[PDB]
């Protein structure tokens, strides 16, 4: 129920679930909790963050 | 697969007219026809022939009293039932699997009828046959490719020689052209993992309940060693079971690892127990840790379930108390705790995903399934290394596997889903406990000795009877209640001999003469040795070959109690020595064998030998360097307190090894050496048996030898 | 038709042996010889065996059991009765239609018995079948004139070439020689109606109960651009009904008319219901002359009846209430009201000539009847110009028809002739009655949810169920009584998910999934997407068709309510996207698309988009000349309000047209458009539900775009 124009993760929690599997928690903005999101993988090797609309997001790097 | 069952007779002729021209329709295609009589016929010719496709049946007539039974016996079987004007559903047809057929009483179309059975069966071959097997079928018919490997291409090479073409006509032209490499594109490769081989893997681990089961081409001495080899880096510690198997042994030599043995239980007969729930906790881990020089922490532990007798051991209580991230489960007899409800919660697959850990399996195929040589599986539930597990199954796999294997390995898979599958499991332990029942039966009823089945008093119950602390048959010193369970197909036919508090006898018959008697019929005995026996009673097992074990055990009686001779009873064992064995009867052979055994004290030697684990100077690794570099001798066997061996000592019985490659005899293993010492003494008075135990050899004076370490 | 039926045996032997002469003296002629047992046996082998054509029984046992229910199926089928010495007839055997050969029981003269068994046989062949027909047959075994077209000649060309020998094996000998043109003597000329062609039109309309009709051999799509020319001149204006066929919008690109749609009735869940009776009144067709632009007194009135979805109307009031001389019925999905009681007065044709009127209907031959393809007929009756409406026939048939098609056009109207005909009329809504009761019987004994048919709650009639305004099942508001029927044929499957005041609800499984689902098994259903299931249970659909439906209704039950994989239930979804349908099961596809359903609303942006219309700009006839001189363009579907589309909109689901080519959007019809653009949003999120509409090009980014014309 707010806007995100930048998502931080933590790089000791992204290889454990791009290995693993499970869940993934990241916090909005910088600030607040490392809240759980709703990240898949991509056929064209991206990441696609889905919301309560299932709406498509392509991740990218600065 | 071509019976067609036509059912009952409606006494009119517009309904049997149709029946008899299509009579003489469907065996134009090749097709038996059979004419069953009442309701109770028809279910006799599913469960004894299963290559029936076809039940023809009138469905204002027995509506219901068919399309239940049926149902619970195979879910794909097609019905060509024939319906009517007046005809209609039930509302209890709605959760049955069946595939029903309609047709009519038309005269004239039976032709057109005919191929639309043939088109049906065809499709039924399609569907429960897996996509690997399918396309390795349809390859031999359609698939002709040249400049291939092998060389033969289908048996091209043994239609040009002589001696090649009765080579080639024994197994079939079907065979050679099956034999394929990965020259093949339509069917993928198996070391790639890609089209019908990826498939293939999650659709036995769908059946078998588990992540991603594999197949094994070489069989299960192969795949515990590329297990192995992956939670066990250069220079660790693993969990290893005490019971342990020959290929385990080669493990622990090639990998420099720090192994920790643990300690089973036993009893008197020599059935092996299982491990205490004692040995499972954190501080009873970390003790051994600090005492066994160059060891850090355990990360992979190996546990036998079951054993070679049949115990089913507690998952539920391992998977919580034994913190190790990589628990092995030799399921290497117990290929089917899956398909029954007596067997919820007792292996590896049943039950959820642990987290933090991994489960491996590897359950032998050609065993007591049906499939060929050199088959096995590797059942992975958790999370493992994706870039390291892979390059250890590389190493011990060749680049052209034999698509003959993986067809026959993934086809026992395919045997199990449905209900047709599910009565071979149930239907072999129906005919086991059938089995304990007539021993009970027939040894109160008899006059004189009986056998008598290592089980509870009381076995009404269809379930695993769990060893108990209260109970007397199992005679397990103090043992863990609700953690050992008991192996119904596994029928342990204990001989009279000793008694129930674990003394001796004056009137006993050894195991080994029986054993003896049984190949003079065609019965193999799987373990036999002191006052015990054991049977396989897989689902190959029919009512024929257990009906015929009891017959031959009635037979020794008879001829025991009337004192016949030799001769005229063993002629193998005649053979071998006729001299000696002239004027021996069987009464006679059978109390001095058992004078021995009290004299020298069997049970008692072997039950000390077994407790007391040797001293391990170094790691079963190192012992293998120093035997390529030339530094081994040949010593005597009363000549070796203070050395280190270079095998494993294997002695049979029991069917456990004794010192591992690596350990050294000091004055703690006193009674170990005790044991090996005894069966020279036993076994070197009377022709056909001789001491059997791998790694001594035999000389021209008596006295066994042993190969050991150069100091 | 060699089948020959002996019934009754007396026992005697002077009555048995002259049975066993003719038994072998038939066979030499190509006979089959069958045996019934009782009197419900021989009734049996004429109901379901239609290739029968003698009956052999003794005429003092069953005089009055047999004569009574065979005259009751067939009328001309031949009783080969053996009558005795003391034989006579009954009172009560006047009225009846039967052909009785009497014979003795003298030896030796079995095989003058056979020659006149054989020519009674060829009596029924020539008596049976048309005289057009008849001259087909005749011209295969007989006709030889060389030199005519085509140039095939019986397949002479086909036997000198290597691909034509393949297409000429296959269908047959006899079927490339009855393809035969205008180049016979002996069989007339279409186009000259004469010889066998004039007689053939008027058995046609003899049976059917009309004055003169033709034999139209390209489709319905066809025979109504013949009729629509004819009472329509250039500038004149045409009542054309708003749910047209594809056929019908181009009639209207073809003349320069000026069409007045109608406002015909709807509900929520996609069936369209029929034309209002204040539709027809005076007062409201003059209203819409006034309002609309070049528009003049409506001189003819093409109304749809039946509908694609089956709601025939009531004719009774039309021809009395619309002023029109020329009336055109759409009778394309109902070729048979009029060999049942049922449906009186229900079609143009029941009832009489109408006053100053003409009535017109395109009856199809090859929907829903047994004939070729490329079938239909035009049934005039009233009184017309024969010079006039003959030139306007031979616009669009060719000067060589195909007599194949003709043969069997023909044909529907001989085999529903007589008790024989309208025992396939009648049986097949027997069989439509009785699968509607086995749903309602299904529904409240299951334990869960089960589909539902659109029928009212008292079914226990037989006959055309009236739409009444006190009902609920029906769901249309301000419907006028006695006015709109049901046909019992048109089994109406309503899917759970909505409720019966029209809005959503919770629980819902669309009808595309279910759609897919009979695909897999070999059924296809007529009409799908919202929450209908429209089949048809013509003649073609037997005892057999119509309980396989049934079956794999309950089976889709049984999957879903186990929760099974997409994979294992649908494999022709999951071989579209593999990757995407791999960890989706049932319960989770069928939850996901109804939410989309309820999220953009779907029942309230189609009853809205319906009911208004856009403003018509010009006539449809003027805006296919502007496409011919290249001033069209293509445009985004957003952008598009004001504009002048070239093709007609035909959005999947449901099947009715929505914008007709010449029309614009203005802000009256802003609902219109909305439905356009909530179809391509639904139908992107999961593959193979992708939005199909005839007018929309898909390109490369997601919006469609559609065909309009220049500014
Ligand atoms: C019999 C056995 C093996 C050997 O099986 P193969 O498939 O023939 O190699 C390996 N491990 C155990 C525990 C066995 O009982
Ligand atoms: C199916 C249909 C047609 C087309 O029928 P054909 O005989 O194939 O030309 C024409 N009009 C209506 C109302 C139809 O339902």
């Amino acid at each position: 129920d707010m806007e995100v124009v930048h998502i931080s993760f933590e790089r000791s929690a992204l290889e454990q679930w791009l290995s693993k599997g499970g869940e993934i928690r990241g916090k909005l903005n910088g600030i607040g909790f490392a809240q759980k999101l709703n990240l898949e993988v991509d056929s064209a090797q991206h990441l696609v963050v889905r919301d309560v609309s299932l709406q498509g997001s392509t991740l990218a790097l600065p | 697969m071509n019976v067609i069952a036509i059912l009952n007779h409606m006494g009119v002729y517009f309904k049997e007219e149709p029946i008899r021209e299509l009579h003489r329709a469907l065996e134009r295609l090749n097709f038996q026809i059979v004419y069953p009589n009442d309701r109770d016929d028809l279910l006799k010719l599913i469960e004894n022939n299963a290559r029936l496709c076809g039940v023809i049946f009138d469905w204002d007539k027995y509506n219901l009293e068919l399309c239940e039974e049926i149902s619970k016996m195979n879910e794909n079987l097609p019905l060509y039932a024939f319906a009517n004007t007046y005809s209609t559903l039930d509302v209890s047809l709605n959760d049955l699997r069946l595939q029903i057929s309609f047709f009519e009483y038309a005269l004239g179309a039976a032709e057109d009828i005919a191929n639309k059975i043939k088109q049906t069966t065809d499709e039924y071959i399609n569907t429960i046959l897996p996509p690997l097997t399918k396309a390795l079928f349809k390859y031999v018919r359609e698939g002709k490719y040249t400049f291939c490997t092998p060389g033969h291409m289908g048996g091209t090479a043994f239609q040009k020689s002589p001696v090649g073409s009765l080579f080639y006509d024994f197994f079939g032209p079907n065979t050679m052209k099956s034999d394929i490499s990965i020259s093949v594109s339509e069917l993928g490769s198996l070391l790639d993992h890609s089209g019908p081989h990826k498939e293939a893997e999650q659709y036995i681990a769908r059946v078998f309940n588990a992540d991603r089961s594999y197949m094994v081409t070489n069989g299960t001495s192969t795949a515990n060693k590329i297990v192995g080899m992956y939670s066990a880096p250069a220079g660790s510690t693993i969990l290893i079971d005490r019971n342990c198997h020959k290929s385990l042994t080669h493990l622990m030599m090639m990998s420099d690892v720090t192994p920790i043995y643990f300690r089973p239980t036993r009893n008197a007969y020599g059935i092996l127990g299982g491990i205490p729930q004692s040995e499972f906790q954190h501080a009873t881990i970390a003790k051994r840790v600090k005492e066994t020089p160059n060891a850090t922490w355990p990360v992979h532990a190996v546990i036998t379930n079951s054993t070679y007798d049949g115990l089913l051991y507690n998952t539920d209580f391992i998977k919580k108390t034994l913190d190790v991230k990589s628990i092995h489960f030799d399921s290497a007899w117990v290929p089917y705790t899956n398909f029954s409800p007596i067997y919820e919660g007792k292996c590896g697959m049943s039950g959820g995903r642990v987290e933090g850990k991994v489960i491996y399996e590897t359950q032998s195929t050609h065993k007591l399934l049906a499939a060929f040589s050199q088959a096995s599986m590797i059942h992975v539930k958790g999370d493992v290394n994706e870039e390291t597990f892979n390059e250890a199954y590389m190493m011990h796999t060749t680049t052209s596997p034999h698509y003959g294997i993986v067809a026959s390995t993934e086809t026992a898979a395919a045997m199990m889903k449905g209900n047709a599958g599910k009565r071979l499991i149930n239907g072999s332990i129906e005919r086991a406990i059938k089995f304990r029942k007539e021993i009970k039966r027939l040894r109160t009823e008899s006059d004189g000795w009986f056998f008598d089945v290592w089980q509870p008093d009381h076995i009404d119950t269809t379930e695993c009877w769990p060893l108990r602390s209260d109970s007397t048959w199992h005679g397990f010193k103090n043992i863990d209640n609700e953690h050992m369970y008991l192996d119904p197909i596994k029928v342990t036919l204990l001989t009279p001999g000793m008694e129930k508090d674990g003394t001796m006898s004056d009137f006993g018959i050894p195991a080994s003469i029986v054993a003896k008697y049984l190949d003079e019929h065609g019965i193999v005995v799987e373990k036999t040795g002191p006052y015990n026996l054991l049977f396989l009673f897989s689902i190959g097992i029919d009512k024929t070959k257990a009906l015929s074990l009891l017959r031959a055990l009635t037979d020794f009686k008879r001829a025991f109690d009337l004192n016949l001779r030799v001769k005229n009873m063993l002629p193998s064992l005649y053979r071998e020595d006729p001299e000696f064995y002239e004027n021996m009867r069987i009464q006679e052979l059978a109390q001095n064998i058992h004078k021995l055994i009290v004299h020298h004290n069997l049970p008692d030697l072997m039950y000390r030998a077994f407790e007391v684990l040797p001293t391990m100077v170094m790691t079963p690794y190192a012992a293998f360097q120093k035997e390529l570099h030339g530094m081994t001798e040949e010593v005597y066997l009363d000549e070796m307190v203070g050395r280190i061996n270079a095998n494993m000592i294997l002695p049979y019985p029991p069917g456990v090894p004794l010192v591992m490659p690596g350990e050294m005899i000091t004055e703690e293993s006193r009674p170990v050496l005790e044991f090996l010492q005894m069966l020279c003494e036993i076994g070197a008075h009377y022709p056909g048996f001789e001491t059997d135990i791998h790694g001594a050899y035999r000389q021209a004076d008596g006295r066994y030898t042993v190969k050991v370490l150069k100091e």
